[PDB]
């Protein structure tokens, strides 16, 4: 039992087919109506909370059976605030909606929206109920650019997954290949971001990374070990002094 | 009352036609002393001292300034509002939401009750054009670099008076530090100690000041 697209629907994805690879009768009025109620039932089925994953699927499907073209143009859809198909489903935690966009293999998984994030950014500061979500969010981080920087404070996925003490979250990313070394708008670290808010557990993540760089300086001049000691973080002090100098 | 336009009509303070739905389906009429002088140099972009008394109709002055300056296509934080406590900012977040119903703009309200994470993933979905919270988490937002002063161009304090006497002095001033030297800023407040003097004396530039 199938979940079919509605007439509209249809004849929408029927007339992008026809004018999909022009330009001018894109950018035409009754063409941009056309597109504009499109996407708002793409947004409708896909990106509210209460969104279901099997007609999301069906609906990917009936979009490839008209064009692949037609597919990957939908998918990649953003609304006003930039913000795509793949950020809602993040944002809402519905993974299996996640799931289904990264299967696709047409979705771009690197679009920042207008606030300047990522859906990896998203997904480091999103709830993950079961370990089939973490597995979902470990394939979107392995996905996309997991090294990729907010527009906003050029916070990594990382960087704001310390900030926030989300110790699995950080194990996370670190298991798909986030960057310890990278370096924001301040010259922060993840390390440096650990020390000050004092994640313990944290700092001994980001230390038992190979290359873990703790020389590394932000733009007042401050090092992990000088954060740590001036935050009164003894054995964070500690544990970066005998990481430093052994 | 240093400056000489009134203005006894909503219809000539040169606001939008959305704006102006959006009043008189919220229940306005003609618009109180307050706003018929404080609102259009507000929007001008001068600095604003008012001292008015809690219930002279002071909130919808900088709610109709504020949602008249807003650029909507401009998707990042443009407004910052400080209350006094969560109740007074969530009172100012619903008249602005109320009286910009027909326009478009976003209105989000930095209180300490709420759970920090899923805040900042809904800041990360969208920067709201209008911030309006308590000294405290405002300043703590800006502070994680969550909340960015790069397009915020409006400054408000509602009741300074009743900020500074719960000890919100420090936050202010650090909003100061994070805000652009450019700000507008708009103080309200019905009395005027010495602290208060100081913070206009300090940051404000040839203000106009309105006694009610």
């Amino acid at each position: 039992e199938r979940y079919e697209l509605s007439e509209k629907m249809l004849s929408a994805c029927n007339l992008l087919k026809y004018n999909i690879k022009d330009p001018k009768a894109l950018a035409s009025k009754d063409m941009r109506i056309c597109l504009n109620t499109l996407q708002h039932d793409w947004f409708r089925v896909s990106s509210q909370k209460s969104a279901v994953p099997a007609m999301v699927g069906d609906y990917i499907a009936a979009f490839e059976a008209v064009s692949p073209d037609v597919l990957r143009y939908i998918i990649n859809m953003a609304d006003g605030n930039g913000n795509t198909a793949l950020h809602y489903s993040v944002f809402h935690s519905n993974f299996q909606i996640v799931k289904l966009l990264l299967d696709a293999d047409v979705c771009n998984v690197d679009h920042q929206n207008k606030a300047g994030y990522t859906p990896i950014m998203l997904a480091a500061l999103a709830a993950v109920e079961a370990e089939k979500d973490m597995q979902v969010v470990e394939e979107l981080f392995s996905c996309g650019d997991v090294n990729a920087k907010a527009s906003q404070a050029g916070q990594t996925a990382l960087m704001l997954a310390v900030s926030h003490g989300r110790i699995d979250m950080v194990k996370g990313l670190l298991a798909c290949g986030a960057d310890v070394n990278i370096q924001d708008d301040e010259g922060s670290t993840a390390l440096m971001c650990a020390s000050e808010h004092g994640h313990v557990e944290i700092v001994k993540l980001l230390l038992a990374q190979p290359g873990c760089n703790g020389h590394l300086e932000d733009n007042d001049g401050s090092t992990a070990l000088s954060i740590a000691l001036e935050a009164g973080h003894k054995d964070i002090a500690v544990l970066l002094y005998a990481h430093l100098n052994f | 009352s240093n400056w000489n336009e009134i203005v006894d009509s909503f219809d000539d303070m040169n606001l939008s036609e959305s704006l102006l739905r959006g009043i008189y389906a919220y229940g306005f009429e003609k618009p109180s002393a307050i706003q018929q002088r404080a609102i259009l140099p507000c929007i001008k972009g001068y600095d604003v001292i008012a001292q008015a008394q809690s219930g002279t109709g002071k909130t919808a002055t900088f709610a109709i300034s504020i949602l008249q300056q807003i650029e909507l296509d401009l998707k990042a934080t443009q407004a910052l509002v400080l209350a006094p406590t969560r109740e007074l900012a969530q009172q100012i977040q619903k008249v602005v939401m109320a009286l910009g119903d027909y326009m478009g703009a976003s209105c989000h309200a930095c209180i300490g009750g709420t759970n920090v994470r899923a805040e900042v993933q809904k800041l990360q979905m969208e920067a709201p054009h209008i911030i309006v919270g308590t000294p405290g988490r405002v300043f703590d937002m800006l502070n994680r670099r969550y909340l960015s002063p790069k397009y915020i161009k409006m400054f408000v304090l509602d009741e300074a008076d009743e900020m500074l006497s719960r000890g919100f002095k420090d936050q202010i001033y650090d909003i100061f530090q994070k805000l652009n030297s450019n700000t507008q800023v708009v103080l309200l407040s019905a009395t005027m100690p010495s602290d208060v003097l100081e913070v206009t004396k300090k940051f404000m530039r040839d203000p106009i000041r309105i006694l009610v």
